[PDB]
DNA sequence: GATGTATATATCTGACACGTGCCTGGAGACTAGGGAGTAATCCCCTTGGCGGTTAAAACGCGGGGGACAGCGCGTACGTGCGTTTAAGCGGTGCTAGAGCTGTCTACGACCAATTGAGCGGCCTCGGCACCGGATTCTC
DNA sequence: GAGAATCCGGTGCCGAGGCCGCTCAATTGGTCGTAGACAGCTCTAGCACCGCTTAAACGCACGTACGCGCTGTCCCCCGCGTTTTAACCGCCAAGGGGATTACTCCCTAGTCTCCAGGCACGTGTCAGATATATACATC
């Protein structure tokens, strides 16, 4: 394998606390539980991740599995980031949506990285790593989209890298079966308040 | 409720090889540890020849394996040429060999 | 005819693949001859299998098995 | 209803390579590769169940058949990998 | 020159160097002479299989027999070369 | 306790020749001849019990194996002699 | 009443059937096969030993030695293609002389 | 101390006379001593394996006959 | 015309064709249950043909490129012959090693329920094959 | 020092990979016969060695029969341009038989039981091996 994704997985697991690292690695579903039994969970963190990488040196790795680990890490640290709320209008399986969004985005720019994850209430967590037409995509400044199939609403993570916001908006509007995209005032830290302020109005229109 | 290849830590199947090695009439008694070992050997051989094929595939700026890439990855390597000596790969062609 | 379909530029391209620089003239008979004495030993070694499983149709597996028994193992077409 | 070995070769290729696709014809070659090596080794080891007047095929006979049917370095890597598979199969 | 381009060209592509229907009519003519009277159906893949085997065999035969013309100092093949190349193997 | 085929070759030689003796070494060659042809034919006909998805070896499979494993005139004489043996075996 | 004498053969039939049961060749073995097999083996044995005895007779010796089988195999055309990948102990070669 | 010169300068000459060669050259005496050696490896490495499998320190004749049969050059006369 | 080249016999030497005892694998008997041979069927894969094009093969021609024949120098190889070294006979010792006869145990066939891993059908969409265009190379 | 070879871009197209339905074959689990690992004892046949002895290799000196490079001659494939031609593509009909299922039946397998055949052992004795001696074939 390449010698770039190992630093990413090491940095991501170094960001994970010891309180639920076994929960992350059981939910990530990538290594054998015998190899979970082999790893000492009592020494310090600066060698546990070395042993886990040395497990992942041998068997399998990618950028997609590291991205899905990053998605599961971001799903349990919603207190950190600050979210944004969008909505589409002017107008269903999710497989065609995934293919359409990928294609579109890969036809828009040269180098992007897209990753999906299925979650209940028909939720999809979409990690986007932006790039240019000459550079590698920056994995360390992602952009996360919480999209629902039923509601036309989408939760948007802020990032350092702007200027791809209307490109992502139009590519997701064409990628969906829609024509318009809005940008409300709703920018807050916790997802449940945005969830309530959307769903109290949408379920009771 | 639990897979045989998952205990084996492999990717090729184990029950199918054991089924063929019983139904092929090779011996009247089949030891249990044999087809796991045999499937690991087959996995290493296919892994070696595809690992040699993919480098020549990226050498020709391609990502889809055609039989010409397998022909070159067999004939350039020495030990696989010792193994696959009397085999004509279909749609293969020959090495660039002049004088 | 039914043997002159293997024409002069056909055997010429078969030689130019093999690295042969300059070709003589009598080759264009002997090669045809050796081509026939190849194909016969593939045909009947095929068709006996076709006469065993009592069908009037030569499958591709029959030709692969005839070449298997002949010595030159063929891949792909199985 | 007529099985093959396409899915497993595809899984090994996606393991040792990220996105290198394989055509539907060359995959057929891989079928006639690995319906062939299995015909040699698990054929020829059967012969070693007959010269020693036995009736079983254990791991040791397959090990000697791999020592015979392969040239040197490839055989050394294969015999080093197979027992590594067997030892983590035994302590299930 | 000319031949120096043709050796580089034909060793690159992986086509069929023999046309389909003359080879098929030859294979059917040989198949008629054995176990006469009845015809014999051919699947469309089997003739392609036998054609690939025959092309690989003839290319390997010419490439093997050419090394007995550089050895004699010549440049050009002869039927003596091909018959000696078959004499060495035992076919 | 370790059998061979010497007596039968000696009987065939005394049948088709009046008094031509055979040495104890060349007879050994005949053993390794006819422990070999039996390994081919009754091996190879077993393969024809596998391509047609059968489980028996009748006279027809041995007949086709003799049609394959022998050159022309010798195969014609052998297939003409074998059914001549079988027909006088059936009406016992 | 023996199956060798019942079919009018000389090679054994029970031993060939025993080697086809315990040879791991198929799960079931018919009754019409091993008599055919023993007949073919008897014909091949007679085919070799006729030429071997004639070549032994032409060398004015009343005993068969492996040089005589070497000459009989390498002078016959059919056995040249049947046994084409065979070395024979105490063999020797053909008297091959060639000039320029 | 020479260990391959037991093959002599005229034993190769006797094998070439049996083959029917009128006049050997020079460095053939240094060439054939290579080739034979290579061939013996592809018997003995192939024949030490079978006798390793049957737990026998004795390399019988049947083992060499089986190895030569597996190489392709079938030997009859022994057993 | 002396040097091989085949033949008469000397005898001597041991393999071998043969005779006997004998252990065990082959024949007689018969049940029984799966293998398969025969019967029908329906589709599906192959065969035959119309027709039009377009690459592809056939044919003259001349010209250089190469094969072939002679030839001289010479050097690497066969041969003759004395030596000296290593190979064979054969004989002793003599012990590691095949093998084979019991045993007991882990182990693999054998079998009833059950469920998901993998096979068949389908549908794109990006990878690729081809067509046309802009940048190098030797005679 | 410019037609030819290499890289590049655009566009159609079509097969490769993702997805769903499903079914049957692989899993799990408990039962029992037995194949073979394991130990120990017994005959045998392979290795080490040594003395002899002698057959062959070793080393060398030399004569000379091919190896090889050269060169002259003559013929003979290859590139080129024109004409001809059949291979192929796509279609359309149709039909021969390949694959599937049913059903009975029959034929081989297993186990038991009885004894005739093929193997190990032993022995006189003829076939040839080698050796010497003597009648033909020859550059």
């Amino acid at each position: 394998m390449d010698e770039t994704v190992a630093e990413f997985i090491k940095r991501t697991i170094l960001k994970i606390p010891m309180n639920e690292l076994t929960t992350i690695l059981k939910a990530w579903d990538f290594l054998s539980e015998n190899q979970l039994q082999t790893v000492n969970f009592r020494q310090r963190k600066e060698s546990v991740v070395q042993h886990l990488i040395h497990l992942c040196e041998e068997k399998r790795a990618s950028i997609s599995d590291a991205a899905l680990l990053d998605i599961i890490y971001m799903q349990f640290h919603q207190h950190q980031k600050v979210w944004d709320v969008f909505q589409m209008s002017k107008g269903f399986d999710m497989k065609q949506f995934k293919n359409s969004f990928k294609k579109i985005l890969q036809r828009a720019l040269k180098n992007v990285t897209v990753s999906f994850r299925e979650t209940e209430e028909n939720a999809v967590w979409i990690r986007i790593a932006w790039g240019t037409q000459y550079t590698k995509p920056n994995q360390y400044k992602p952009t996360y989209v919480v999209y629902y199939s039923q509601t036309p609403y989408a939760f948007t993570s802020s990032s350092m890298l702007r200027r791809n916001t209307p490109l992502l908006g139009q590519a997701l509007t064409i990628a969906s079966k829609h024509h318009q995209i809005v940008k409300m005032d709703l920018r807050s830290r916790y997802l449940d308040s945005l969830k309530a302020i959307v769903f109290k109005q949408y379920n009771q229109t | 409720a639990k897979s045989r290849s998952s205990r084996a830590g492999l990717q090729f199947p184990v029950g199918r090889v054991h089924r063929l090695l019983r139904k092929g009439n090779y011996a009247e008694r089949v030891g249990a540890g044999a087809p796991v070992y045999l499937a690991a050997v087959l996995e290493y051989l296919t892994a070696e020849i595809l690992e040699l094929a993919g480098n020549a595939a990226r050498d020709n700026k391609k990502t889809r394996i055609i039989p010409r890439h397998l022909q070159l990855a067999i004939r350039n390597d020495e030990e696989l040429n010792k193994l696959l000596g009397r085999v004509t790969i279909a749609q293969g062609g020959v090495l660039p060999n002049i004088q | 005819d039914n043997i002159q379909g293997i024409t002069k530029p056909a055997i010429r391209r078969l030689a130019r693949r093999g690295g042969v620089k300059r070709i003589s003239g009598l080759i264009y008979e002997e090669t045809r001859g050796v081509l026939k004495v190849f194909l016969e030993n593939v045909i009947r070694d095929a068709v006996t299998y076709t006469e065993h499983a009592k069908r009037k149709t030569v499958t591709a597996m029959d030709v692969v098995y005839a070449l298997k028994r002949q010595g030159r193992t063929l891949y792909g077409f199985g | 209803r007529k099985e093959s070995y396409s899915v497993y070769v595809y899984k090994v290729l996606k393991q040792v390579h990220p996105d290198t696709g394989i055509s539907s014809k060359a995959m057929g070659i891989m079928n006639s590769f690995v319906n062939d090596i299995f015909e040699r080794i698990a054929g020829e080891a059967s012969r070693l169940a007959h010269y020693n007047k036995r009736s079983t095929i254990t791991s040791r006979e397959i090990q000697t058949a791999v020592r015979l049917l392969l040239p040197g370095e490839l055989a050394k890597h294969a015999v080093s990998e197979g027992t590594k598979a067997v030892t983590k199969y035994t302590s299930s | 020159q000319g031949w120096l381009k043709e050796i580089r060209k034909l060793q690159k592509s992986t086509h069929l160097l023999i046309r389909k229907l003359p080879f098929s009519r030859l294979a059917r003519e040989i198949c008629v002479k054995f176990t006469r009277g009845v015809d014999f159906n051919w699947q469309a893949q089997a003739l392609l299989a036998l054609q690939e085997a025959a092309e690989a065999f003839l290319v390997h035969l010419f490439e093997d027999a050419y090394l007995l013309t550089l050895h004699a100092g010549r440049v050009t093949l002869f039927p003596k070369d091909v018959q000696l190349a078959r004499r060495i193997r035992g076919l």
